[PDB]
């Protein structure tokens, strides 16, 4: 089994700033991790594959990245939907287990 | 895109329990599929894993043997069985849909769910 | 080019056999692609060794029989042997269906010490007593086991129908055996006395010991020794295409590169997890490949695959997606030339068949790589190192023409030479390509019109007339192309007035 | 990798050449140029064949002799052999220079009623009688002719002076024959009855009848069988180019392609007409390319040209014009590397000569593509297909230590096997690469100190002192590279202490 952690359990941000989050694993996988965050009251949803590809739908402000067993996810600006949760999930080895998970809410 | 699950309810522990997803909205004979349980409160936790042909599949240490899943594309269905729930068994499950990179490969992550079902 | 070489007959103890054709790639692919980066295993095969030794005595009768060779009992081992370093004289065998005691030399019982049988240390060291009569062996001789480890066989070629594991100390392979209790038992605390120096070892060891009708044997013996990976890290390809046709997935890399095929089931040795240490050797390797050229270019998906391929390899795949023409044809080409080369070299393999059989000692040493010896026992080939000696330690003699025998004489040059410098020296034949055969018994009519050249060291040794004449070197002789680059003289007529 | 097979002596009816030396095209091109599509011909050759039936007698004498076949008149064979489905018992033939006439046991006259042969259908059916006396044996061989279709022969391979379409019934090609008119007859109406059930033929038909000398020859006869083209279409070229140099146009195409050479002049077989279907199929060639690659590409100009090329080949050439760097060095080198490919095929050919006649079997089976018999008949070799045995079918003899001959036995194991599973078994020898050899014959002193191995099967039979041990699998034996590949493990030392 692969732990990994994050921090902080949440965060009091406002609109305009800067925030990054880490995930950090207990071996090194080197590449294969993926982001998700969700919305109070409605199902997860993907942010990034492999620390770097992104999706659509998904701000173009919206990037990660990493090596080794040290993996981020870096939000350049903050908007009124970043008040949310997000995770860290790896899939290098199995089980499929997730991170400790953050949170944001408002000042 | 959408998934449904059912079957969910107050169960005490000691018994077994049948349910299912079922999907729509897109090719689900060409695309793999996962189960997610998640406790109250608490973080994700993975479940299974079945592909899109259904030859291969995987499962947590936490639930191996205790559950299984199978899946039918003719119904469009995900199928689940397990047998003698505990009282941590007590969790929030859902049915996600793999990420489609290519059709011979699984990314053993997903990006689309259901809306969910619960047991206690 | 190279020194002499003195070639035994191989005793048996490793065989070899052919790689056998191989299923050429036809199709130079053209289908739908995916790419990934790969990592191919095979059966790691590593036989088990172990320097044991032999023991066994020679008997014979003065009549002017039926000698052959006799086990050690387990008690003279330990007490003779190992304490005193000597053998008893006596010794039972069956003679003309009965058994029948011998004496050393015709004489009392006696104790004779044991001492080198090598006259100079060119191999294992080896002890004897003398060079009816008795005579006490003991030889140090190597060992090889199969990769199961459930047989082994010594230098001598006899196979030891029995585990090298075997051991009642703890559990091991205990259940793995062919003959009888009686034939087999384990000293404990033994303390392995030399008979070099009589000196005794460093610390107790346990020490198995069995015994076969022929002879006798031992080694040290540990619990077992489980420390080995079912495969082994092959090759690791940079870029490796994954095509569909067929219904079986070929995995190909650059055009003059191999090409696999597999039956597009995953293999369960990696979900098992009995081949732990293969994937976490695959895992490195992929992940080293990937951040060597693609940390930018691709991305992973998914997780390492695996796959048993024809022929036997263990192919371990993972697929890779691009973040994002004169090579066309030529490609083409180089593929079909690729296959040309599988095939011609499928039926080349028919040719090396007969090769082997008509001259085993330079068609087994070039495939191997190096000067060894070899016989055709049938349709497998026997294999066994040979033995180096320096140009100085070798002579030919003055003329071959035996005067034992007129009018018959050996065809080629009588050889002498010494193994050691400061050993006793020894009398041959020079075969061909330098090699220093041990016997003495190329006889041919040897009739007027003799004229001839012998291989001897970097030149020529002439003869005529089965006399010795002198030396040549390697530029005296013309040369002619045996062969034909990517891109002559010759001269003269016979004499037809004779 | 494949059954068991048995292969006995080839009968001649077939005979193979080596392709000889080839003309290979030194200079890589470089001259002017000209387009145009492609497609190339040779010799059709193809033999006629019919199902003949073959008639004979044996003869022999009670003497402490001189027997040989012997034919079966014409009234017989449509009487007593077709219509009742027995033989005489009485034969003529010379004995000691004088003529004889043979009895059925030394009996009297009598109708012998004829029985299948083969006692299981593995090849053609054959019937017999018995298995001084007399035997009469009907067999229904196979047959070939040469292309002109004016000579025959049959499976027991004597050549038929006469060709398959002679007959006077209607203007055949009757004017070829060698022998008599005696020894030749066409039985009109014939209703062919059969010896497997009597049942009798559907349709009455005209049947030739001839005999030589040693045997009674017949099958149904037809006018005339011209329905042939005089050549086969080879190859269709999409792209070939026209280069001129050395008075002969070159007709080249890919580097790695071979290229043809011609007199320059149009060969008159298309305008004479008697290839009209070699201009057909050619025609349509040159069209379906077209079509294919070039409508608004290239334009068509003239019509196709014919020119009978270096080495037998006939090629159809149509010029083309087009409607409007990487590539020079490259395909320089690999034309180079092309020319080396034929030089260095050439100098293999003298290889596979001198291997055929050390090993024709396993040569000439991998030449051909598949498990055939040959023997060299001089510098020709004779060729014929093996039968195929399943494994089950088989098994390998207890010991080869034949106790008749102390001292001397026979060296490869000696095999039982039976052809049918329901058949009866017979015995033979072992033989190399799983062929089962019918007879026993390969003696050799055996002496102490022998231990080898035999392919049998998958893997191998292992044997020591003349006595079998066990099976071994193929990975049981340690594998080495006999071929290198476009991109070691060897150990152990003699017992120098014996
Ligand atoms: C030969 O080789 C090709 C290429 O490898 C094989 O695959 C075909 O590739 C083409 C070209 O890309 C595919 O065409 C595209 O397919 C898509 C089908 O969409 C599927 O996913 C949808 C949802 O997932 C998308 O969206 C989410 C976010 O919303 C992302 O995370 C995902 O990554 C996806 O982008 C579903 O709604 C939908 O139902 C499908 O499941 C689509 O993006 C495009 O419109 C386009 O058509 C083609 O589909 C591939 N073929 C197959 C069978 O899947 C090809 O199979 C190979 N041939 C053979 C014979 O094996
Ligand atoms: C790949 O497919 C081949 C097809 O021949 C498999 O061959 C099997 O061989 C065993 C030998 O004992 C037979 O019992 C099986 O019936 C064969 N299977 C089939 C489907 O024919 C081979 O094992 C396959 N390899 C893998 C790794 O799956
Ligand atoms: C191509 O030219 C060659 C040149 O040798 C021709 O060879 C002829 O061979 C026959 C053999 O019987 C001789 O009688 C002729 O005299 C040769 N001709 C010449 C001009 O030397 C060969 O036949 C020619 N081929 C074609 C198809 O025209
Ligand atoms: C890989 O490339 C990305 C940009 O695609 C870069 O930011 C990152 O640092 C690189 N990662 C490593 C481990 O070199
Ligand atoms: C060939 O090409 C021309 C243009 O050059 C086009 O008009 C014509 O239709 C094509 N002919 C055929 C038979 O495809």
């Amino acid at each position: 089994v692969i732990w990994m952690t994050q921090s902080p359990p949440s965060l009091s941000a406002s609109i305009g700033d800067t925030v990054t989050i880490t995930c950090r694993a207990s071996q090194g996988i080197s590449n294969s991790i993926a982001w998700y965050q969700r919305r109070p009251g409605k199902a997860p949803e993907l942010l990034v594959y492999a620390a770097y590809r992104l999706q659509s739908g998904v701000p173009s402000r919206l990037s990660g990245s990493g090596s080794g067993a040290e993996y981020t996810l870096t939000i350049k600006n903050m908007q009124p939907e970043d008040f949310a949760t997000y995770y860290c999930q790896q899939y290098y080895d199995n089980p499929l287990t997730f991170g400790g998970g953050t949170k944001v809410e408002i000042k | 895109v959408q998934l449904v699950e059912t079957g969910g309810g107050v169960v005490r522990p000691g018994r077994s329990l049948r349910l299912s997803c079922t999907t729509s909205g897109f090719s689900f004979s060409g695309s793999a599929m996962h189960w997610v349980r998640q406790a109250p409160g608490k973080g994700l936790e993975w479940v299974a894993v079945i592909s899109h042909d259904g030859n291969i599949i995987q499962y947590h240490d936490s639930v191996k043997g205790r559950f299984t899943i199978s899946r039918d594309n003719s119904k469009n269905v995900l199928l689940l069985q397990m047998n003698s729930l505990r009282v941590d068994d007590t969790a929030m499950y859902y049915c996600a849909r793999d990420v489609w990179l290519l059709p011979a490969t699984i990314s053993y992550a997903f990006d689309f769910w259901g809306q969910g079902t619960m047991v206690t | 080019d190279a020194n002499f070489y003195v070639c035994p007959p191989p005793t048996g103890a490793t065989v070899v056999q052919f790689e056998q054709p191989r299923r050429c790639p036809t199709r130079p692919e053209g289908q739908n692609y995916t790419e990934g980066i790969a990592v191919v295993f095979k059966e790691n095969i590593a036989p088990y060794k172990f320097k044991a030794t032999m023991y066994y005595k020679d008997v014979t009768v003065s009549q002017v029989i039926f000698e052959d060779r006799a086990p050690v009992p387990f008690e003279e081992v330990i007490d003779k042997i190992n304490a005193k370093g000597v053998c008893r004289s006596t010794a039972k065998y069956v003679r003309n269906n009965l058994e029948t005691t011998a004496f050393h030399r015709d004489d009392h019982e006696t104790d004779m010490e044991l001492k080198p049988a090598n006259a100079c240390t060119r191999t294992s060291r080896g002890w004897h007593t003398t060079d009816t009569t008795v005579n006490c062996i003991v030889e140090e001789v190597d060992a090889r086991s199969v990769y199961p480890y459930d047989e082994f066989v010594l230098a001598t070629g006899d196979f030891v129908y029995m585990s090298p594991f075997y051991g009642y100390r703890e559990g091991s392979h205990t259940e793995h055996t062919s003959y009888a209790a009686d034939r087999f038992k384990q000293v404990d605390g033994f303390y392995a006395r030399d008979l070099t120096t009589k000196a005794r070892a460093t610390a107790p060891t346990t020490r198995n010991l069995l015994t076969t009708p022929k002879f006798t044997v031992a080694w040290d013996w540990v619990p077992k020794r489980p420390s080995v990976c079912t495969m082994t890290k092959w090759q690791e390809v940079d870029e490796m295409l994954r095509s569909e046709y067929g219904g079986s997935f070929r995995f190909s890399s650059d055009a003059i590169s191999t090409t696999f095929t597999t039956n597009l089931t995953e293999y369960p040795l990696s979900r098992v997890d009995l081949g732990d240490c293969i994937g976490k050797d695959a895992r490195d390797a992929m992940d080293r490949i990937f951040a060597r050229r693609y940390n930018a270019t691709h991305i992973k998906v998914g997780q390492p695959q695996y796959y048993l391929a024809n022929g036997g390899f263990l192919i371990a795949y993972q697929p890779l997606l691009s973040n994002t023409h004169i090579q066309r044809p030529v490609n083409d080409m180089l593929g079909r030339v690729a296959i040309a080369w599988c095939e011609e070299q499928n039926h080349e393999l028919t040719l090396w068949n007969e090769a082997r059989k008509l001259n085993p000692n330079a068609i087994a040493s070039v495939t191997v790589g190096r000067r060894v010896s070899a016989r055709m026992l049938g349709d497998v080939m026997a294999v066994s190192t040979c033995v180096p000696v320096a140009a100085d330690n070798v002579i030919v003699q003055n003329s071959m023409r035996i005067s034992s025998r007129p009018g018959a004489c050996y065809s080629r040059p009588l050889v002498s030479f010494r193994y050691c410098d400061q050993g006793p020296l020894v009398e041959g034949q020079l075969g061909e390509n330098n090699e220093l055969r041990l016997t003495r018994d190329a006889i041919e009519p040897c009739t007027v019109g003799h004229r001839r050249y012998f291989t001897f060291g970097g030149g020529y040794v002439y003869f005529e007339e089965y006399a010795y004449s002198h030396q040549l070197s390697r530029a005296d002789i013309t040369t002619v192309s045996t062969f034909i680059d990517l891109n002559h003289e010759i001269k003269d007529s016979g004499l037809l007035d004779y």
